[PDB]
């Protein structure tokens, strides 16, 4: 399948951003989408992880409060916004795809909770970049 | 227009589903003098007219290989023979030095003295200080040198020995498997059926049919036929199909004798644990054996090979398997007691697969008797099966096969199987499976229910 | 959760097999009964790519030289006659609990 | 289509006529129907061990207690006590299912039901417990009101 | 890696919250007493039987109470009503002052000496009542 | 030191009272068949006293009469099983000696009761 | 279990607790006896070694700790055939 | 613990005798026997 980024380019510290990541043939409302992270001549990160049904997004420790995540089921479209932005954050923002569909959010009777699950990946994207810089 | 949850209940639904399922054999009164390994007896009364409902127009995958009930019942086989030996004489006190010699007697009236021996040793008694001397016999595939000469019994460098007790019988009795409520059992009564695979013809009941859990490798002793051909189910869908079971439509009656007069005498070891040890023969000493009619046996060899080219089309060839024990290379089974294992080397030598295609009377197959029984494939448990005076004969139905198929070129060897007791409880159970019936379901009508 | 491998680099012979294994602190098997064990690639400038998705099973495009084993903690990746194709990036990925964290990464190269 | 389980196979809309077969199966016939499992009591008093087929007595009449009553309490807690085809105040969620009516009551099966309304159960059966306890509430003090 | 989405009531949530709203969750306590976690997707074990004494104690318990449910006139529903009359040396409160202002466990602990007494005069009135029930329909 | 008040109705009590006196106190009765005054031994003593009242309760479930003491069904009552008039039954005699009485006709009026409710129809 | 187990916070309420008058730990120490008990029974009993013990302390950069604690001792044992003795050591 | 280090004894009346101390950070106990001894089998009887 194919998976589609844009979005990224040049900023300052202290700015504003809105990656996307636009999907192709899929039913999309099923799957659950991610967002890693690759600094230059580093290892991959984790950044954040939206469910399908929209509802429930986690984020990492160091990116906490600066982020957000969001989803349209109908445009077919990733929507990671950014906010006070630092200088160690020059990297590569791939979206993602688990391999395999969560289902529905599963009713726990005893504690009357919601849970929902996560897993791995298929099908990164094409990879665009962030990168800050003062002039 | 709108529209609102409703509630049905008693929807016929399943889900694929793994239970505990109850005996069910058939009623028979307390005889006291007797008892079976089986209980058969602490079974619920099988019910006189039973039901089976056909199901129209519903598919079901099963799967004889991966079926639940195969696992179930092979420990339960194991559990009531390891139930009904507990409360038996352990056999401690004789494991020791054996002073074991020949026996000491116009040709055709002693045949098998090189099978026997007579054996002689101190043993103990109910009175601590004083010690006897017994003179029993012992087969020769009971003992081990020690290098007349002084040596000793197999089992006793790995494994304790358990008599069996005299006043319990070795004999099956068909059980059935019936599921508890809220659950069902789905049959599938469509024939040219491979065992795995979608069934069309399916059917409900609530047990099975009448099993008998009979011991025997390379043949499938008292079994239930295939109506209409031979059928022959593989472990694999690839190339690597190394079980074979094949399915007779037709029996092959196979008489089997034990032409010897054994005498039991007892022996008292301890305060009231006595020994029942061979005691003389009376009469001629002839070797055991088994007849299988020629030609009758000969003309359902030719039917199975002719089912076993629509799976391969290689030349088919049938091998004596060469290499292993006593237990692995023979037709073991149990004869009224007598544990017998007999010499298939004279039925798989044939040679078939030129194109498609003369009684010459009966096919003697020699066979050996044990007395020490490591019964399943495990050691540190064997048993001792006490003699049985007078003589023994068994007449049996062949109803199948289990075949190891054997690499370099267009070759297929298939050479008779055995060991693996699971095998001969598949092909009873290969179609049978077990639901869990969940009759509440929810949809939605456009009722709404009356409240103000 | 942390993640650490043996070795960092590897240096081999085209035809020979090798092996790289991967290290976790806590056992990765969930409540499930599965694990949760990754294995990726990446070449140099290109895009990451699953080779095997749990302890044993491969991906549905992936050559079957890819073989997985390993329980509780102790895990590996035994390539069978590495070749041309089998060089750059191989990493270790839990999905046990968030956040989800990715391995040290080893470099698989031969000798010019 | 009369007879155990034979139903199914059929459309829901006529396997959901014929519903009698299958509650007197899974009401009478499973604890009242059978006397016979005290005639292998006193064969079990004859022998002085107990067997292997005696456990599994035990956990087939467990079993057949718990299939029992897990099916009556979850028919208790709503209000459809004593009857087979029972209307609700709950309306459908087409985020459940946004199939029509033709499709589901003429060209498909219980069976497929099953395999398709399954992981939506639970949260439907917190609603049906939930609007009958307003239920029962709202006719306390409407009663006590005259 | 799971992660909790929305929240609804769970069991005993209504402990301590009063007596009028600790009654709109009825049935979050009613669904959890029949099947526990005993209930998952070789033999005689000290865990097997321990296991085994677990679901027939479950059922004995859940018996007893829908036993006495049915002696009554209130058989599978939640909230009933009888006609025997409150007495005052029962329980002398107001109103307003065990419901909005009193828990459940705090009028546990206050009428568990007089329950025995309740409960005889809601199956006498039972009784009393079906006989009525049937000699009304002799006409 | 343990007095004794007031007195109610115990558990047979009305045994010996006639049939329009004990149908008064069917409450009592009906409490004391499963709960009881009460290793592997100890559960199957167990399992037959909750199968012993569920069979009980599944037949009262066949027929109309399910949560309910007195309940009535519309077979009629055939005047060859007993001919006694309604006062020397409700007013001159105890339940034990009914049960005496139409001990050889149980299995046939169960028969009917059954068979009324399937032909509802309904 | 397929859900790990949970935790339901209570508002509102208050309870005595009491960790010396608590079964749980009773019930605990029974079960941890009878779990131990079962595991020895299948086991060899082992009436053989009650017999006399004749030995010497040990034999022997020097190894010179250990000489007062420990020393191989040598004992006629039962064999296989409960008419011959064998020689055997032990520490 | 969570806090600082809690004691628990039975009751405050001069007969206690026991007392559960509960820590906040552990003392790591490593510990060990130093020797490469071996295990030899020896039969005494039918397998045993
Ligand atoms: C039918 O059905 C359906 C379905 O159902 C479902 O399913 C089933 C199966 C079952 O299960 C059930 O149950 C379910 O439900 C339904 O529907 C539904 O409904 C409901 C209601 O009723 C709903 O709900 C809702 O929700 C929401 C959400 O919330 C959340 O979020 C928020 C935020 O939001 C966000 O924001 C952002 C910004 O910032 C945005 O972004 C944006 O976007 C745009 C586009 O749109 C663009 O892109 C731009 O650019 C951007 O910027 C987004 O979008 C949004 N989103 C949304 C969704 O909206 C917040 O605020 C909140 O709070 C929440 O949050 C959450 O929280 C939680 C807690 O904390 C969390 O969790 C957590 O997490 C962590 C981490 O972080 C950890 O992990 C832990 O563990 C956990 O726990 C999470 O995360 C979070 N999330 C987030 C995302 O954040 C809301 O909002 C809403 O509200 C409403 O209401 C209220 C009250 O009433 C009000 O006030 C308001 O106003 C409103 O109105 C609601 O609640 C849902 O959603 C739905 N669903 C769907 C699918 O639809 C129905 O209903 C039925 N029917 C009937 C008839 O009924
Ligand atoms: C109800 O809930 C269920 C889950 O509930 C939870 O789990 C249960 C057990 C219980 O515990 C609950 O309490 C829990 O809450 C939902 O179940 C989900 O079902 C879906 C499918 O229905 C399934 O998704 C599939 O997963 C596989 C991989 O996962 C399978 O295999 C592994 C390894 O064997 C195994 O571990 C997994 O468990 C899973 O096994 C399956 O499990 C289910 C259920 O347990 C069984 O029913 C199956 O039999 C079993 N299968 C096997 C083989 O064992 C994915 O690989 C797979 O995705 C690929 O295939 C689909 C085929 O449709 C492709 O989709 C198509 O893509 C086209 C793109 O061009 C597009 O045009 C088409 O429109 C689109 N089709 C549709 C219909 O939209 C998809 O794109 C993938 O194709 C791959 O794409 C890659 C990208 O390029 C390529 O590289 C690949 O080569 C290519 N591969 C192929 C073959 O083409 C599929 O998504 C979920 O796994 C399962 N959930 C979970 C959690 O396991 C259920 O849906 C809910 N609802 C209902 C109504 O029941
Ligand atoms: C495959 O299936 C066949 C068919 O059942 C089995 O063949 C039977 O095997 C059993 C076991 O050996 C045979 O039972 C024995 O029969 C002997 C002869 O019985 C005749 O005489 C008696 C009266 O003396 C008649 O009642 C009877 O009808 C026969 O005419 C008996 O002498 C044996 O009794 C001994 O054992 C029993 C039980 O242990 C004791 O109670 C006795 O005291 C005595 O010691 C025994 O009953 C049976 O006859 C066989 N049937 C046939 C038709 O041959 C195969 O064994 C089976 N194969 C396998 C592998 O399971
Ligand atoms: C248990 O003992 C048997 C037989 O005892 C051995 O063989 C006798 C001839 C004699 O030499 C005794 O002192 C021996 O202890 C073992 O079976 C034999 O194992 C050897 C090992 O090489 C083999 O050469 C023989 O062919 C085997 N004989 C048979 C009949 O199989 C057996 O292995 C012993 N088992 C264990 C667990 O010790
Ligand atoms: C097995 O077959 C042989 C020969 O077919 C049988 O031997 C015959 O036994 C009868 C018994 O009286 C004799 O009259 C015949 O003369 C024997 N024939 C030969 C050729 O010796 C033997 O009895 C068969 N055994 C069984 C158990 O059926
Ligand atoms: C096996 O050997 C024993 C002892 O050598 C034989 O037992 C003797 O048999 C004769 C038969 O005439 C008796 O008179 C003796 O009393 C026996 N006991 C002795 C000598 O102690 C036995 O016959 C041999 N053969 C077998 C069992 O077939
Ligand atoms: C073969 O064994 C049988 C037992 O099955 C012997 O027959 C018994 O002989 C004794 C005499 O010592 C009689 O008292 C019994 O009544 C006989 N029983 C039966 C069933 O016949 C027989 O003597 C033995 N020897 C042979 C046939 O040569
Ligand atoms: C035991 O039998 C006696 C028979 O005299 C019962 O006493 C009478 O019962 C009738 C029933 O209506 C009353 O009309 C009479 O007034 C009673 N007689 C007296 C002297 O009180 C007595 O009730 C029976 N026992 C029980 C427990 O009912
Ligand atoms: C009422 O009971 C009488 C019993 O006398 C029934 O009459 C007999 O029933 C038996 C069994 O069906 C038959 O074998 C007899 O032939 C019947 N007697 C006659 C004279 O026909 C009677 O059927 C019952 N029912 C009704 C409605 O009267
Ligand atoms: C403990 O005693 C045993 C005696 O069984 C020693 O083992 C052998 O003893 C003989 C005679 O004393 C020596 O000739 C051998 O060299 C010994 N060693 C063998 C066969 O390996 C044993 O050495 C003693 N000391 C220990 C175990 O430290
Ligand atoms: C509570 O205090 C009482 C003192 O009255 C303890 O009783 C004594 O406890 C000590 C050790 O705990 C024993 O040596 C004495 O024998 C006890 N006295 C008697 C008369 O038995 C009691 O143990 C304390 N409670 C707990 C749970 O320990
Ligand atoms: C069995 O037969 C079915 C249908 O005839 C087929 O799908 C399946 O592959 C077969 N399996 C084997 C092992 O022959
Ligand atoms: C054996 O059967 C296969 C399947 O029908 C067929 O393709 C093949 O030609 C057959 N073998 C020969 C030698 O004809
Ligand atoms: C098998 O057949 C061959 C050839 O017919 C023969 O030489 C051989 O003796 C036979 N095997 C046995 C055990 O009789
Ligand atoms: C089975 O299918 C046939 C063919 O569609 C149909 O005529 C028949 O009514 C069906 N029977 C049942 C019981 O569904
Ligand atoms: C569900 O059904 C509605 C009409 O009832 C339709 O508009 C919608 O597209 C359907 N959903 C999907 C995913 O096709
Ligand atoms: C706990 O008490 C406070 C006031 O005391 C109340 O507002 C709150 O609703 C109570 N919590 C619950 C769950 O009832
Ligand atoms: C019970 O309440 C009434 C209020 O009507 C009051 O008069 C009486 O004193 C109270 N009794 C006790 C024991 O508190």
């Amino acid at each position: 399948v194919q998976l589609v980024e844009s979005g990224g380019g040049v900023v300052q510290p202290g700015k504003s951003v809105r990656l996307s990541c636009v999907v192709s043939d899929f039913p999309f409302s099923k799957y659950p989408m991610y967002w890693v992270r690759q600094a230059p001549g580093k290892g991959l990160e984790w950044v954040a992880a939206i469910s399908g049904d929209a509802w429930h997004v986690v984020y990492s420790n160091s990116v906490q409060g600066r982020f957000l995540v969001s989803r349209d089921n109908v445009k077919n479209t990733l929507y990671l916004e950014m906010n006070s932005l630092k200088i160690e954050d020059t990297a590569v923002y791939r979206c993602a795809r688990m391999f395999q569909e969560s289902g529905p959010p599963r009713l726990d009777r005893w504690s009357g909770r919601n849970y929902y699950y996560y897993s791995g990946m298929d099908v990164w994207g094409q990879g665009t970049t962030v990168t800050v810089s003062s002039a | 227009n709108n529209l609102w949850v409703t509630v049905y209940y008693g929807v016929p639904v399943w889900r694929d589903a793994e239970t505990t399922l109850f005996c069910a054999s058939d009623a028979k009164a307390y005889d006291t003098e007797v008892h079976n390994v089986w209980a058969t007896h602490a079974c619920v009364p099988t019910d006189p007219s039973p039901q089976e409902i056909h199901l129209a127009n519903v598919t079901e995958k099963f799967d004889m290989w991966k079926n639940s009930m195969v696992e179930q019942m092979h420990t339960d086989i194991i559990s009531l023979w390891d139930e009904s030996l507990k409360p038996c004489v352990k056999l401690t006190p004789l494991c020791i030095t054996l002073n074991c010699t020949n026996i000491t007697r116009g040709n055709l009236t002693e045949e098998g003295k090189e099978e026997l021996k007579n054996c002689s040793f101190n043993a103990t008694t109910e009175l601590r200080d004083k010690i006897q001397k017994v003179h029993s016999l012992f087969y020769r595939l009971d003992l081990v040198e020690l290098n007349t000469s002084m040596y000793r019994l197999i089992n006793c460098n790995t494994s304790a020995i358990t008599q069996a007790c005299p006043k319990v019988s070795f004999e099956p009795i068909p059980i059935h498997y019936c599921a508890p409520a809220g659950f069902a059992i789905l049959k599938c009564r469509e024939k040219e059926f491979n065992g795995t695979g979608p069934c069309k013809k399916v059917s409900t009941v609530q047990c099975t049919h009448g099993i008998k859990p009979v011991v025997s490798t390379q043949l499938l002793l008292n079994g239930s036929l295939a109506e209409g051909k031979v059928k022959i189910r593989c472990e694999n869908i690839s190339n690597n199909a190394k079980t074979i079971l094949v399915q007779l439509t037709t029996p092959v009656r196979i008489n089997c004798t034990r032409p010897s007069n054994n005498t039991r005498t007892s022996i008292r070891i301890g305060p009231g644990q006595s020994f029942y040890a061979t005691g003389d023969i009376i009469g001629d000493i002839r070797k055991a054996y088994c007849n299988v009619s020629e030609s009758e046996w000969k003309e359902a060899l030719g039917k199975v090979v002719e089912q076993l080219r629509n799976h391969f089309n290689k030349t088919i060839t049938f091998a004596s398997s060469s290499g292993g024990d006593l237990e692995i290379t023979t037709h073991s089974f149990n004869c009224g007691g007598e544990f017998f294992y007999c010499n298939t080397s004279s039925l798989f030598n044939s040679t078939w697969d030129g194109n498609s295609a003369v009684p010459n009377g009966t096919i003697t197959l020699p066979c050996r008797i044990k007395q020490i029984i490591n019964m399943w494939q495990r050691t540190g448990q064997a048993m001792y099966a006490p003699p049985i005076p007078g003589k023994i004969r068994c007449d049996s139905n062949i109803t199948g096969l289990i075949l190891i198929r054997d690499n370099n070129n267009e070759s297929e060897t298939f050479r008779p199987g055995g060991g693996d007791m699971r095998n001969n409880w598949r092909s009873e159970l290969y179609k049978y499976k077990v639901v869990k019936i969940d009759p509440l379901g929810v949809a939605p009508t456009g009722a709404k229910r009356r409240v103000v | 959760i942390v993640m650490t491998q043996t070795p960092l680099s590897l240096s081999v012979t085209p035809g020979q097999p090798a092996s790289i294994s991967c290290k976790s602190s806590e056992s990765l098997r969930q409540s499930n009964g599965k694990t949760s064990l990754y294995w990726y690639r990446q070449k140099p400038g290109q895009s990451p790519q699953l080779l095997v998705f749990e302890v044993s099973n491969r991906f549905s495009g992936v050559s079957d030289r890819f073989v997985g084993s390993g329980s509780g903690t102790d895990f590996t990746l035994r390539i069978s006659r590495v070749e041309a194709e089998d060089v750059g990036f191989y990493y270790c990925m839990q999905s046990k609990d968030f956040p989800l964290t990715f391995g040290g990464g080893t470099k698989v190269d031969l000798k010019r | 289509l009369f007879g155990f389980l034979g139903a199914a196979g059929s459309t829901m809309g006529a396997a959901s006529l014929t519903l009698t077969v299958q509650a007197r199966q899974l009401l009478s016939g499973i604890v009242q129907q059978q006397s016979n499992l005290l005639r292998a009591i006193e064969a079990q008093q004859h022998l002085l061990r107990l067997t292997v087929w005696g456990i599994k007595q035990l956990q087939a009449r467990v079993l057949a207690v718990e299939r029992y009553l897990s099916d009556q309490q979850l028919l208790g807690i709503w209000g459809c006590s004593g009857k087979l085809i029972c209307t609700t105040n709950v309306p459908w969620n087409s985020s459940w299912s946004n199939k029509s009516q033709d499709e589901i009551w003429n060209n498909m099966t219980w069976l497929q039901w099953d395999k398709e309304i399954s992981n939506y159960t639970d949260t439907i059966y917190y609603l049906i417990e939930k609007s009958q306890n307003q239920q029962e509430v709202n006719e306390k003090d409407l009663l006590a009101l005259d």
